[PDB]
């Protein structure tokens, strides 16, 4: 029943067609059982190249919408795919209020689904529009903050979860809000107690660990 | 900043005409 | 009208949203009116992807399902999408392209195309249907093949392509290597002959198809 919906949520990726994978992982998470470690990693995957093809794609009518007339027909499709990109994103953190959060038990899983909520909340406030953009990216920093003292608190600095969301929090703080020293600062630290405690570990088992340091550290340069 | 490079079938054809 | 659906479709494939570009040249086309180079070459990239993008899937569950009923219904889910998308373009095919080809270049390379969605289709045909899907899709590269053979020139890049595509229907959907790589040669071999007259940049065209025909055979061999 569902563990044919998870088969399926592999197949659709393999596929390369993400909006069935979503598809499938969005009705495991109505099952309204709590999911698994795999099961979240399929889930976020999913609607991560879901909302991500249309981020693509509006990046790119944007970068051609700078101009008469022809800068007015970018403008309705880039309308179009910010509909489209919006019902995603709403989606997707109504499974977050409804399903996930609420039945999350480890602290790691609840820092994983606030992690979500602040980035599908960050994907709003990349196409919203002055009168709601001030409040979408509240809810956005509201959730990682929330996810990032929860992450403090009981992850392990070399933690993916906590790392990941750490370079997403950065990223938000100097995207969104336009704090470029706060958002170093947070990507600094999170980095350095990182490799702090990775110089203690045998570091081939934890690949995706070093990788979202390898991102951190990336910034940083970049913003320095 | 790095923008720079790095990282077995039968071919078939559409024709693109000027 | 119809100029804006052209703009707004190439905004599509800029966009990558390939759905959309087919969807507006779908309109462009069902006008009745036959088609620009500009509006064609539109019509077969948007459709090349949407239908592409179901091979490619097909192909890898297809795969997976070898090495098990899950694997299978999503192989055929896949099947019904391709299905659709292929008798979408061979109807507007029969209803809009082909009759209102006048010029012999236009009506071969309608024609290619429809070999070349039965030949997507023969893909995908399982059980009774294959046979007569099959059918059409020789019959229609066929037709194309004899008036290019009337008409062109052996290094003419439209020619060249049929010959190219009209080869794997060969090797790979009726599994007759001889016929295929006998057709690649032929058509290869004259265009290294007739590689006195070309421009620099119709060599270009021709080097890059014929480069095409190399690469099977040698794949083939
Ligand atoms: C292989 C793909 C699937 C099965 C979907 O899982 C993706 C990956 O799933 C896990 O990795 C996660 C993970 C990613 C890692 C960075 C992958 O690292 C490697 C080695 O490439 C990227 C994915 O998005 C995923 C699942 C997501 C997150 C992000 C999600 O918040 C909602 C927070 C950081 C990161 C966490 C959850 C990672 O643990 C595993 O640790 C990875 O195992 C390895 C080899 O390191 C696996 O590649």
């Amino acid at each position: 029943d569902k563990n044919e919906l998870v088969q399926k949520a592999k197949l659709a990726e393999q596929a390369e067609r993400y909006d069935d994978m979503a598809a499938c992982m969005k009705s495991v998470t109505e099952q309204g059982a709590e999911l698994s470690n795999e099961e979240r990693n399929l889930l976020s995957v999913a609607y991560k190249n879901v909302v991500g093809a249309r981020r693509s794609s509006w990046r790119v009518v944007s970068s051609i919408e700078q101009k008469e007339k022809k800068q007015q027909m970018a403008r309705e499709y880039r309308e179009k795919i910010e509909t489209e990109l919006r019902d995603i994103c709403n989606d997707v953190l109504s499974l977050l209020e409804k399903f996930l959060i609420p039945n999350a038990s480890q602290a790691e899983s609840k820092v994983f689904y606030l992690k979500m909520k602040g980035d599908y909340y960050r994907y709003l406030a990349e196409v919203a529009a002055g009168d709601d953009k001030k409040g979408i990216v509240d809810q956005s920093q509201q959730a990682y903050q929330e996810a990032f003292e929860i992450s403090k608190k009981e992850m392990q600095p070399t933690h993916p979860i906590r790392l990941g969301l750490a370079l997403n929090f950065s990223v938000f703080y100097y995207e969104i809000l336009n704090s470029p020293e706060k958002a170093c600062s947070l990507a600094k630290t999170a980095f350095d107690e990182a490799i702090a405690e990775l110089d203690t570990l045998s570091e081939e088992s934890y690949k995706d660990s070093t990788l979202i340091m390898q991102l951190l550290r990336d910034n940083l340069t970049l913003w320095t | 900043p790095r923008i720079s490079v790095i990282s077995r079938r039968r071919q078939s054809v559409l024709n693109l005409m000027t």
